[PDB]
């Protein structure tokens, strides 16, 4: 006798895909203010420094007296 | 990749293999981290080893290194691309993209809209119910892959 019914069964998926994009909101949110390091990143960032750091010696050096 | 691109990859790849046996374990992996402030369990660091571990043979070799790194590349350059879109169908830079906005990048992209389906695209892709779609809905909207 009771069903939800197609139109009941829609307002149901409204409301949980709903939830689900706020789940994937504060998801997105958790990750870019995380204090917790990604390790990959962080490797990759402490690798392009040290690069970047040793080209702008080179660069000093090549642009001393001129 | 070039040959400066793939440098950059092997001494990102280096910082965790110390022993150069050319593959990082979990120890190897537990001990970068340790150098964070993280206190990873070894069974914590074995799903992280296991996100990246293509093959499955329990370490991650450099190749399999490479795929995970272009992907976080793939993801940056994303959310890069993403941002200059909103831009552009922002067109009063309020940060919300409206009913008419959206009607205009549609119009623009090849397609023939009424009013009730501009409303059902907003309507779906609308989080916060305010009836226009700002970045972050906009986002998930980009990245449906539904
Ligand atoms: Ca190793
Ligand atoms: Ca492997
Ligand atoms: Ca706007
Ligand atoms: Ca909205």
């Amino acid at each position: 006798a009771f069903a939800l019914s197609k139109d009941k069964e829609e307002e149901i998926r409204k409301i949980l895909r709903n939830n689900l994009q706020k789940t994937r909101q504060r998801l997105r949110s958790y990750n870019r203010h995380t204090l917790v390091a990604d390790p990959y990143e962080e490797a990759w960032n402490q690798m392009l420094l040290r690069r970047q750091k040793a080209r702008q010696l080179e660069q000093k050096i090549n642009n001393y007296l001129t | 990749l070039t040959e400066e691109q793939i440098a950059e990859f092997k001494e990102a790849f280096s910082l965790f293999d110390k022993d150069g046996d050319g593959t990082i374990t979990t120890k190897e992996l537990g001990t970068v981290m340790r150098s964070l402030g993280q206190n990873p369990t070894e069974a914590e660091l074995q799903d992280m080893i296991n996100e990246v571990d293509a093959d499955g043979n329990g370490t991650i070799d450099f190749p399999e290194f490479l795929t995970m790194m272009a992907r976080k590349m793939k993801d940056t350059d994303s959310e890069e691309e993403i941002r200059e879109a909103f831009r552009v169908f922002d067109k009063d830079g309020n940060g919300y993209i409206s009913a008419a906005e959206l009607r205009h990048v549609m119009t623009n992209l090849g397609e023939k809209l009424t009013d009730e389906e501009v409303d059902e695209m907003i309507r779906e892709a609308d989080i916060d119910g305010d009836g226009q779609v700002n970045y972050e809905e906009f986002v998930q909207m980009m990245t449906a892959k539904a």
